[PDB]
């Protein structure tokens, strides 16, 4: 087996600055090491092969170095189109191996702290007919990605009944947005009045709470 | 940028090695872009019989590429004559044999 | 030019097998080996194996006894069959041309478009689309709920409205159906004048839904 390890898991660099990512092999793979870039909903694209040879057409802001067990990919000046997941891949052996790819490093643009704008949506009347209520909390255009959302139903903190989803970094302003959906049976929804989502984020000095009372305009 | 494949084991090449030690048998390979599918075979009289389910790897050292057969570890019966082989275009390339001498 | 064209998305029940194909154009399967690589949603690339110039196969340890790679050199088509499918086999399956002739993968120079294989007890179902009704900015949206399988797409006002749109990645619910929201921020003052319609495409069920979102 040859275990391939990338570090860090994710890297945030300000536009125009240097990005360096690491790939390590558990045993000597010489210069049989390639690098790939992958954007959402696309196949990977080859950037570097033989540790340091740029593939045809790849901008020369990309460079690879290393040999043996320690390898690096460097982006000399990060551009918006470089936001992607990067993988390394060993081509020395496949004798009893788990994976010749490393686990990947996500590269993102670092920007100034931006607090989320927060919105709450009650379930629609149309949905309530089908016997389910979805309550949505929207955290819009924030940075960094880390945020906490707490659902509170008549001051009672909720657990296990919400899912969240996060967008990819916005190409224009380098922010994220996040939704949290609280799912309740019609029955349980109608037992209560106050529906609140409580948002904490680095950019907020104290929590932001949005709420509504069921049935109210 | 472009060249024919060579498996350039020199004529009358030999190695002697301690039984119970690891050994890496080298097939020097010259190729330019499209790395060949190199296999190993061991001579049984006139026939070079392809070795199956063995540990192999690639090594590069000082601008020389080698295809490696691993012995982990060498056993007495590993004694004999070995060749590396590869398809290139529509040709079968076969190296000169290399001979192994195992000290039991 | 040189191309790799893969077979269409598959939906499979637990315990089934799948055979995905990859037709190569503009090179011989004797010149360059073919690799198969999968990726579960939001996860890393997992190499499955390689089929060499002469048809010899080599597999990742986990793939042995589960994955069978074959070829037909007369059509330059390679095949990946995966047996005893489980929900965790849900993934995009890629073929990729090796730089080399096989044995050991070298590096990958050209990729297929990928084939989504979804493994689930669920039946194919179009979404229910619900309104998410609305400083001087308002938020509005559509909840696209209870569809199977992936993918859905969402546009706003037939593609005329793009600014401020965020369409969230789907989550898989415990029911085994997917759900996503699409939202947009607009001027609060515009709400009386401007009509907002989300356009929802679920290609697996051949379903299109438009939903007007009103402030109510």
């Amino acid at each position: 087996d040859i275990v391939m390890t990338q570090s860090p898991d994710s890297l945030a660099v300000s536009l125009g600055e240097r990005a360096t990512i690491n790939c390590q092999a558990s045993r000597n793979i010489y210069n049989f090491l390639a690098w790939y870039q992958q954007k959402p909903g696309q196949p990977p694209k080859l950037l570097i092969y033989s540790a340091s040879t740029l593939a045809s057409g790849v901008p020369d802001r990309f460079s690879g170095s290393g040999s043996g067990t320690d390898f690096t990919l460097t982006i000399s000046s990060l551009q918006a189109e470089d936001v992607a997941v990067y993988y390394c891949q060993q081509g020395s052996s496949n004798s009893n191996i788990d994976n010749p790819f490393g686990g990947g490093t996500k590269v993102e643009i670092k920007r100034t702290v931006a607090a989320p704008s927060v919105f709450i949506f009650p379930p629609s009347d149309e949905q309530l007919k089908s016997g389910t209520a979805s309550v949505v909390c929207l955290l819009n255009n924030f940075y960094p990605r880390e945020a906490k959302v707490q659902w509170k139903v008549d001051n009672a903190l909720q657990s296990g009944n919400s899912q969240e989803s996060v967008t990819e970094q916005d190409s224009k302003d380098s922010t994220y947005s996040l939704s949290s959906t609280l799912t309740l049976s019609k029955a349980d929804y109608e037992k209560h009045k106050v529906y609140a989502c409580e948002v904490t984020h680095q950019g907020l000095s104290s929590p932001v709470t949005k709420s509504f009372n069921r049935g109210e305009c | 940028e472009s060249c024919d494949v060579q498996l350039y084991i020199k004529r009358q090449s030999e190695h002697s090695i301690l039984a119970g030690d690891p050994f890496e048998l080298e097939c020097p390979v010259k190729y330019c872009a499209n790395r060949p599918h190199v296999t190993w075979c061991k001579l049984n009289g006139t026939t070079c019989v392809k070795l199956e389910d063995r540990q192999t790897s690639w090594k590069e050292e000082k601008n020389i590429s080698f295809f490696i057969l691993h012995f982990e570890p060498v056993l007495p019966n590993d004694n004999g004559s070995y060749r590396c082989s590869a398809n290139f275009q529509s040709n079968l390339i076969e190296s000169h044999s290399t001979t192994l001498y195992v000290t039991d | 030019q040189v191309q790799l064209v893969q077979s269409g998305a598959e939906v499979k029940k637990p315990g089934a097998s799948v055979k995905v194909s990859c037709k190569a154009s503009g090179f011989s399967l004797w010149t360059y080996a073919m690799n198969w690589v999968r990726q579960a949603p939001g996860q890393g690339l997992e190499w499955m194996g390689i089929i060499s110039d002469d048809g010899t196969t080599y597999y990742a340890t986990w793939a042995k006894g589960r994955v069978t790679m074959t070829r037909d050199t007369s059509t330059s088509t390679v095949y990946m069959e995966l047996s005893s499918l489980r929900s965790e086999d849900t993934a995009v399956y890629y073929c990729a041309r090796d730089a080399g002739a096989g044995g050991v993968q070298d590096y990958l120079t050209l990729w297929g478009q990928g084939t989504l294989v979804t493994v689930s007890s669920a039946s194919t179902k179009g979404p229910s689309v619900f309104p998410l009704a609305p400083g001087g900015t308002a938020a509005l949206g559509c909840l696209v709920k209870d569809y199977f399988p992936e993918p859905v797409t969402v546009s706003w006002n037939s593609g005329a409205l793009t600014s401020g749109v965020h369409t969230f990645p789907a989550v898989l619910q415990s029911s085994g159906l997917y759900s996503l929201s699409s939202v947009v921020t607009v001027p609060s003052s515009s709400l009386g004048t401007q009509t907002y319609i989300c356009n929802v495409n679920h290609k697996p069920s051949n379903t299109k839904v438009d939903k007007k979102v009103e402030p109510k």
